[PDB]
């Protein structure tokens, strides 16, 4: 598995700073599993999410869960079977900064991570432990699925 | 100076309408159901009709 | 007295050609371009008119899985004259069946 | 015997980053074109002019 | 020009096919850039744009 975070998500507020953009919202977040805090923006046409949702997220580096392979082409007239598509939302950007709270240490207990997926931007913040395979400059993949309880 | 053959804007004949348009007003239409009456829809084509200046009656006076 | 060229990326790589089809404009060019893309054998299928003072439509054409671009060009335009066919045909048997309703009803 | 330099308006000066210039219109070129607008910021006096 | 001290140069016989439509079937005439408006401030063209759509379309003439 080339899963680089997998956590279930509580949406507990939409857009506070008010900028509203048409077509994407902003979703403020907090985890269940960890204890972590979650700033993405979706697409809201498509996927729409209201606050009190819960849905699952999953950050991968290749699709292919058969071997870490990460081609990176993009073709649609090919189809395998070992995709990573039992998700409902995919998106796929590339990771721009981290960045944390060290005081002369290093990978201190809160850092960052901030996705760009084409312009709409992530803020993946908490511990560095959760946080390992987020380099500069490395392209993930976004995966999400609404739960239901 | 004579009323144009075609509308500019869309190429319908409208050049055979002013001389039964003049028989519209002078038989008390209106310039609102004038127009409509002579199938003249598109705001393009009455415009060429409701506000054109025919001056060639004017300009005929001059005459040898 | 030709009316289309065809200028490849290097004279060596044939997927890539850049059709210039010659006294067209995006009447042609824009419903090339939507057959083309409905064939998964084309990474890349756009159309430019050059400039709107010339006469002629650059039409990129860019194949991935080892295709010449003559093959989806040729797909394309036969695509595209099977549509018109049946467009053509359903067009002139709604005329038929309206004149055989404005005649036939009390006449 | 013996204007507060005008109205604000809310834009950032381009040296000490206050948020509110003072501006003061008046029509320079032609009547062909445009209107000139005289900026002058209230706390370090600075004045820059734009063409609309 | 217009009768709002807006002048124009013309630049381009655009051909009849290529101007945008609109959902009554018709052209237009004259395209007139949105960027002649902001530094010249004539409302008195929109408004008279309104008004001899509107004087087109029903037989009248506005004062
Ligand atoms: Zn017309
Ligand atoms: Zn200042």
């Amino acid at each position: 598995a080339g899963i680089l975070f997998e956590d279930i998500f509580d949406v507990k507020d939409i857009d506070p700073e008010g900028k509203k953009f048409d077509r994407v919202s902003r979703l403020h977040c907090e985890s269940e599993s960890f204890k972590m805090d979650l700033i993405l923006d979706v697409n809201i046409q498509i996927y729409p999410v209201d606050l009190g949702d819960k849905f699952r997220l999953v950050i991968a580096s290749t699709l292919y869960e058969d071997g870490t392979l990460d081609d990176g082409e993009y073709n649609p007239t090919d189809d395998r079977p070992s995709r990573a598509d039992q998700f409902e939302y995919v998106m796929y950007g590339k990771v721009y900064r981290i960045e944390g709270d060290e005081t002369s240490t290093e990978a201190a207990t809160r850092l960052s991570a901030y996705v760009s997926y084409g312009g709409l931007l992530m803020r993946l913040q908490g511990d560095a432990n959760n946080l390992h395979g987020f380099e500069v400059d490395s392209r993930v993949y976004l995966l999400m699925k609404k739960l239901a309880f | 100076m004579i009323i144009p053959v075609r509308c500019f804007t869309c190429g319908k004949i409208v050049g055979n309408k002013w001389e039964a348009y003049l028989g519209l007003l002078q038989a008390e239409y209106t310039e609102g159901d004038a127009l409509d009456a002579l199938g003249l829809k598109r705001y393009c084509c009455r415009r060429m009709l409701l506000a054109h200046v025919d001056l060639i009656e004017k300009l005929l006076n001059y005459a040898p | 007295k030709t009316a289309l060229e065809m200028v490849q990326a290097a004279g060596t790589d044939r997927h890539c050609v850049t059709f210039v089809l010659h006294e067209e404009d995006h009447t042609l060019g824009n419903s090339l371009r939507y057959m083309i893309m409905k064939n998964p054998e084309v990474e890349f299928c756009g159309y430019t008119t050059t400039h709107p003072s010339e006469s002629k439509i650059n039409l990129r054409i860019q194949t991935r899985g080892t295709l010449p671009a003559v093959e989806p060009f040729q797909r394309g335009l036969n695509e595209l004259m099977n549509v018109c066919q049946h467009v053509l045909d359903k067009f002139e048997a709604s005329i038929k069946d309206y004149k055989d309703q404005k005649a036939s009803r009390n006449e | 015997l013996g204007e507060c330099q005008g109205p604000v308006v809310d834009r950032r000066c381009p040296r000490c980053g206050h948020e509110g210039m003072a501006y003061h219109t008046r029509q320079m070129r032609s009547a062909d074109e445009g209107q000139t607008v005289f900026y002058t910021c209230t706390n370090c006096k600075f004045q820059e002019k734009e063409d609309s | 020009a217009s009768r709002h001290g807006q002048k124009g140069i013309l630049s381009r016989l655009w051909p009849a096919e290529d101007m945008p439509f609109t959902e009554s079937g018709m052209v237009p005439d004259i395209l007139f850039n949105p960027h002649g408006f902001p530094s010249r401030m004539t409302i008195g063209m929109l408004i008279e744009s309104m008004a001899g759509k509107s004087a087109a379309l029903h037989g009248l003439c506005h004062d």
